[PDB]
RNA sequence: GCUAAACCUAGCCCCAAACCCACUCCACCUUACUACCAGACAACCUUAGCCAAACCAUUUACCCAAAUAAAGUAUAGGCGAUAGAAAUUGAAACCUGGCGCAAUAGAUAUAGUACCGCAAGGGAAAGAUGAAAAAUUAUAACCAAGCAUAAUAUAGCAAGGACUAACCCCUAUACCUUCUGCAUAAUGAAUUAACUAGAAAUAACUUUGCAAGGAGAGCCAAAGCUAAGACCCCCGAAACCAGACGAGCUACCUAAGAACAGCUAAAAGAGCACACCCGUCUAUGUAGCAAAAUAGUGGGAAGAUUUAUAGGUAGAGGCGACAAACCUA
RNA sequence: CCUCCGCAUAAGCCUGCGUCAGAUUAAAACACUGAACUGACAAUUAACAGCCCAAUAUCUACAAUCAACCAACAAGUCAUUAUUACCCUCACUGUCAACCCAACACAGGCAUGCUCAUAAGGAAAGGUUAAAAAAAGUAAAAGGAACUCGGCAAAUCUUACCCC
């Protein structure tokens, strides 16, 4: 026999079903997504069409991603678009020896940064790219805000992310009373964004986490049945008395 | 090597219309005759007309 | 009393409840099947009691009862009419008392006939509008009730006799239930007087 | 080599298994320091049989009992049959109120009284 | 045996008398606390990846400190999913197989009859 | 009661008290010799021996001293046709004693065989059988072999 | 005529359509088939290899996005055996079978049953009278390999020529093959019944149709284009990687125990010698009692000894008082 | 007549020479009927070993070997205290056997106690004749290793020399 439905199209029937559909759209469409990153390991082309030399005629050219893997400590920290590179190199960069493997690892430096949004140190091992992002995204609230999912590849990034977007939509009291000044400064400088609460709230959540919350809020101990069974009793009676 | 020897019968006709059944059986005769005649003694002396 | 027959059984006029039958065909032969006419419940006019036709066969034309009937291979056997002949009681050294034996036969083969003209008539299933469903012929438009045959428990409601541990009829309708919400533990708990001060601690379920 | 298709009963282990296998018996209580068995009374099946003396009932019904057609026993029928009466008779005077249930029979918790019915305190 | 009859009779009346309480207790359940089957639990997936019913056991102490309750895992883990594929692929035969019997069967009764 | 789970008590909870209970005892003739107070029986295997004392005196209301039981296994050696084991079914067998000193014997159910009613869908066929048997078994060796049909 | 030969149905494979399911009560993560008690640690990882290039170290479609022409084109490739796109016109919703079979065929299956190992795992034949077996009847027989009915009768690869008759008369060195040469004393064979071994492109040959055009888009063309026919075996090794299994026999270690009469006991890793640990030699058998046995002649037997229980060390390794010894014959 | 055996404990599938009918057929290397069987009848009842121990802090250097002389070296196999809370009690697993691992009813192997031969238990022989050959046992007129590469079964009881 034959199948129906091809094996690549499993997750999106699971996803229709039954559980997995009483997601919102907004989740949905951000899970079906799917965005390439941007280049790290490899420079992309200008163009599509190239000029190579040896002969005068145009091709096209992609630029290929690179397969990087990503160890958990990269989703405990805060990385940049980079990782572990598992591929082979030759031995005196020619084609006629012997292909070896060589996996390189990135560099670490125990940092420690200040949220202002949040207003508390947290230690990170951060990278060098992450900090030229940072760098350059002018802070790090902006760097986490501005960046997408497909740019911080870290759970720690998304959780920061999501409790930024809660803390400037909810405007709960960040620091104190007694000097509404400042926070109110605060709020005025991250005014560009203001994600909704029923949205923000489904920011950088996994399947499971997402199926975990919708089960939370879907759960609802059985009503019993003696207070419908009453409420249609009074219901009939008062219809055959108006009448 | 481990075979034996089947067709397990026997030649007899035991009872098993009337065990545990609702379907009897329609006979169309009995066993015997209902009472014996008896000839007359001098039947061969009077194998005539009457007498 | 429940016992699982095979998925190819084969039903030869004997229950499959008995000796002659294990006899026949121990579950260890799997003969070839008789495939036979799928007849559906509702249209299965023929019933046992009453009287039919023998349609073609050593004695064709003639009249005569059904005491058996058989639903899985359709198969029904007359009064003592297409029968041939056996012996019963045979020994090693005496065999005798020769008692014909009925043979069954197919639907096809057998015909309902009414008893106004005593004719083959084909019956139909026309469902009367009154309520009930009866047997209405075709040729005719004439009614056949049903034959009124005993049951498999083998005994009549018109001569029953009650036993030592058979109870009456005034009692068995006697309207005692009182709807209430109490559980039946401790509504028994409390018709006999049984009380308890303690109660149940906290438990878990996990 | 051993069996395989067999059940683990307890004829198979040696002296160190036969007696935390068992054959599913419940047991009513527990051990101490002394190898002996502590025995709770209120652990033991109570078996509570009722007088038979005055009850004339059968266990086998007569042929002359007539027939009636076969219905189940739904929640709707018992509320409909003891507490819409009841109902009934408060509303159709003036004193029902639609605060206050606890009249009727019905319990918003299961932990106050004894036998509950979600948890199932009671054996059988 | 002389009535072997009657064991089966008693067998069925007290088959219905358990059936008669258990219905009217199932309907007291519901109208009390209105939830069905007495015996609480959840649906979770084994290690097996096979969506059984898992009943509750009652014990004493709570759950997130017992120490035999916790090495009873209830995760799939990315293995058992070729498993479970090859699973509904046999049993995708054999439907498709007792389909084709159905069929065969059909053409034969229409040819023979 | 058996298959029933039993709720968990805690230390100071009410009663366990079971009203409809599951079990089925079976009085079985001892084999052996047994003497004039031992009766044996037969419980299921979910049975103790304070469950069966109850038992006993909550509904026969008969008199026990001492209860002692043990676990029967049955056969596991007879083979199909298909060479597989048939495994028959376990049963826990008891051996009570009256406490009051009393006797108790096992009658017998049986010696009983004066029955003769009325027979026909039954008794007429054995009678036709037995009158075919006498009227028909008169064979005659002087004959040699001729059958005794034709009068001539 | 005994042995024994045939009697069709469980169904089996792929299409079109359709997306397919999982608690009656109890037991199922500890010694699963166990009702009941105090450290919550357990996934997130380039697959590799064989073969081919007559070796092989670069390389070798397998990568899961519907056809085709482009096109096997540019390209990559010890520039060689090979691998291989893209840009581009484009891709007509709905219909229930087998020019397949019938138990050595078709799924292994009536079944993942027996059986083998502690273990993963491997894993096979089954069922035939009949409308009425509640017709235990008298018939339907007749064909292969093995047998009696009905043994031999001198001489000769078993055969031919023959006459009035089996022998007697003459001639004549079994079968396929590696081989110049084989019945050779080379290879295979006891028979019967079932099964098993030439599958295919560019370029070629023949025959219809159309024609400077042929062809159901794409391709070819200074007599061409389309279609059809025709054609290229089977079985048999040692090796390598990946995923899981084994110290219950044997090597080592760990915790708690047991064993050793008697005499000389020089104080002893002393001697003879029971039970015990191993087996230097003779005799018996190599399809045996035994896929490693039987008695003594043997060494030890108060300690570097043996053993009952439980646990750990496993292949790119374990262990080793070092035999390349052992890791379930 | 043998006992180089047996009875128990330890490990092991758990019903595997008790009765009944069939004993026509089927497994005894042949028979009776039964250690190579079909169905029904029920054995084993614990006191035997297990199923075990409420916590907080603290305490435990002068072996065993008749343990009393002496003498050691491989330096060793066994024990409690103060406090808090707890007076419901006898449930569960097996008690059969001629039995386990080696494809078997195999001259193979199995841990401790008991009298080391007794009160446990079994039969080298189916019958007929004494063919040759082979294997296992007693001894022989004279030589006692003169036969064999070598004292190779065997019984006397056996000293010295060389190498390692
Ligand atoms: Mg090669
Ligand atoms: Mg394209
Ligand atoms: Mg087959
Ligand atoms: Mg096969
Ligand atoms: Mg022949
Ligand atoms: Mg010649
Ligand atoms: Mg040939
Ligand atoms: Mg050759
Ligand atoms: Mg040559
Ligand atoms: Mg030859
Ligand atoms: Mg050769
Ligand atoms: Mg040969
Ligand atoms: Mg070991
Ligand atoms: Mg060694
Ligand atoms: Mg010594
Ligand atoms: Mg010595
Ligand atoms: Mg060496
Ligand atoms: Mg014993
Ligand atoms: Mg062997
Ligand atoms: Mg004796
Ligand atoms: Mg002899
Ligand atoms: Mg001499
Ligand atoms: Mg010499
Ligand atoms: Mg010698």
């Amino acid at each position: 026999p034959l199948h129906k439905y091809p094996v690549w199209l499993w997750k999106r029937l699971q996803l229709r079903e039954g559980i997995c559909s009483r997601l919102p759209g907004h989740y949905l469409r951000s899970l079906e997504e799917e965005r390439t990153p941007t280049p790290v390991h490899y420079r992309p082309h200008g163009a599509k069409f190239k000029i190579n030399p040896k002969n005068g005629q145009r091709e096209r050219v992609e630029d290929v991603p690179i397969p990087i893997y990503f160890p958990p400590e990269s989703q405990r920290g805060l990385w940049g678009g980079e990782g572990w590179i598992l591929g082979q190199i030759y031995a005196n960069n020619d084609k006629l020896s012997k292909r070896l493997k060589k996996v390189w690892k990135p560099q670490l430096f125990e940092r420690e940064f200040y949220s202002e949004i949040l207003d508390k140190k947290f230690t990170v091992t951060v990278t060098m790219r992450t900090l030229d992002l940072i760098d350059e995204a002018y802070g790090l609230d902006f760097y986490i805000l501005k960046a997408s999912g497909e740019d911080l590849c870290s759970k720690f990034g998304m959780d920061l992310k999501r409790g930024m977007l809660l803390r400037l939509a909810r405007q709960d009291p960040q620091l104190h009373p007694e000097d509404p000044e400042r926070r109110a400064a605060i709020y005025d400088k991250y005014k560009e964004f203001a994600i909704p609460e029923e949205e923000a709230e489904w920011v950088g959540l996994t399947l499971e986490e997402a199926i975990e919350k919708q089960r939370l809020l879907e759960e609802k101990d059985p009503v019993p049945l003696f207070k419908i069974y009453v409420a249609e009793l009074i219901q009939q009676l008062q219809q055959q008395a108006l009448s | 090597t481990e075979k034996e020897f089947m067709q397990h019968a026997r030649k007899a006709g035991l009872v098993i219309p009337p065990e545990k059944s609702d379907r009897s059986i329609h006979l169309a005769c009995t066993a015997g005759i209902f009472d014996a005649y008896v000839p007359p003694e001098g039947d061969a002396r009077i194998s005539s007309l009457s007498k | 009393s429940k016992v699982t027959l095979p998925p190819h059984y084969r039903y030869g006029m004997s229950p499959p409840g008995s000796v002659a039958d294990k006899r026949k065909n121990p579950p260890w032969i799997r003969r070839r099947p008789v495939v036979v006419e799928p007849i559906s419940d509702e249209d299965w006019y023929l019933f046992c009691g009453d009287t039919v036709e023998i349609l073609e066969g050593k004695d064709a034309g003639k009249q005569g009862k059904v005491v058996q009937v058989i639903r899985q291979r359709n198969w029904v056997v007359v009064g003592g009419l297409n029968t041939h002949y056996r012996y019963i009681g045979k020994t090693m050294d005496y065999r005798g008392t020769m008692i014909p034996s009925e043979a069954p036969l197919l639907h096809r083969q057998v015909k309902l006939v009414d008893p106004m003209d005593r004719k083959p008539t084909e019956i139909e299933w026309r469902f009367t509008e009154a309520g009930e469903r009866v047997r209405v012929s075709t040729r005719s438009g004439r009614i056949i009730p049903k034959p009124e045959f005993p049951r498999a428990d083998g005994i009549v409601p018109e001569t029953w006799i009650d036993g030592p541990k058979d109870t009456s009829v005034e009692d068995a309708l006697e309207r005692t239930y009182v709807p209430c919400l109490k559980t039946l533990q401790e509504e028994v708990m409390e018709a006999m007087g049984i009380k308890e001060t303690r109660k149940y601690k906290k438990v878990y379920w996990y | 080599g051993a069996d395989r298709m067999s059940k683990w009963t307890s004829k198979r282990g040696p002296r160190s298994f036969r007696g935390r296998k068992g054959r599913g018996a419940k047991g009513i209580g527990f051990l101490t320091s002394g190898w002996r068995f502590v025995q709770i009374k209120e652990m033991v099946p109570e078996f509570v049989v009722p007088d038979l003396t005055g009850f004339k009932l059968k266990p086998y019904v007569s042929y002359l009992a007539p027939e009636s057609e076969e219905t189940p026993l739904t929640a709707a029928q018992l509320f409909s049959e003891a507490v819409a009466p009841a109902i009934e008779k408060d509303f159709k005077d003036g004193t029902f109120d639609p605060d206050n249930l606890e009249k009727y029979g019905f319990e918003p918790t299961q932990e106050g009284k004894l036998f509950q019915l979600y948890p199932r305190n009671f054996l059988r | 045996m002389p009535s072997p009859e009657r064991l089966d009779k008693v067998v069925d009346s007290m088959d219905a008398l358990d059936k008669v309480v258990q219905e009217r207790e199932d309907a007291l359940r519901l109208l009390q606390t209105g939830q069905e089957r007495a015996r609480p639990g959840a649906w979770r997936r084994d290690i097996f990846g096979r969506i059984i019913w898992h009943k509750f056991k009652q014990w004493v102490i709570p759950w997130h400190l017992n120490k035999r309750y916790n090495r009873k895992r209830f995760f799939a883990l990315p293995y058992v999913d070729h498993f479970l594929r090859l699973e509904r692929e046999k049993r995708a035969r054999i439907k498709a197989r007792k389909e084709n019997l159905e069929r065969k069967k059909a053409k034969i009764l229409l040819k023979k009859f | 009661a058996r298959n029933v789970v039993y709720p968990l008590y805690r230390l100071g909870g009410p009663q366990l008290r079971v009203f409809r209970t599951n079990f089925f005892i079976q009085l079985v003739r001892p084999g052996v010799a047994q003497p004039e107070d031992t009766v044996q029986f037969r419980i299921p295997m979910e049975m103790t021996r304070v469950d069966l004392r109850n038992y006993l005196e909550g509904i026969y209301n008969v008199p026990v001293a001492a209860v002692r039981t043990r676990v029967q296994h049955g056969s596991n050696k007879r083979r199909d046709h298909r060479n597989v084991r048939i495994k028959k079914p376990d049963y826990k067998v008891a051996y009570v004693q009256l406490a009051h000193g009393q006797t108790f014997t096992f009658p017998d159910l049986f010696p009983e065989k004066d029955e003769s009613p009325e027979g026909s869908a039954a008794d007429d066929l054995y009678s036709m059988l037995e009158e075919e048997r006498q009227q028909r078994q008169s064979s005659d060796p002087r004959r040699g072999g001729v059958p005794s049909w034709f009068g001539l």
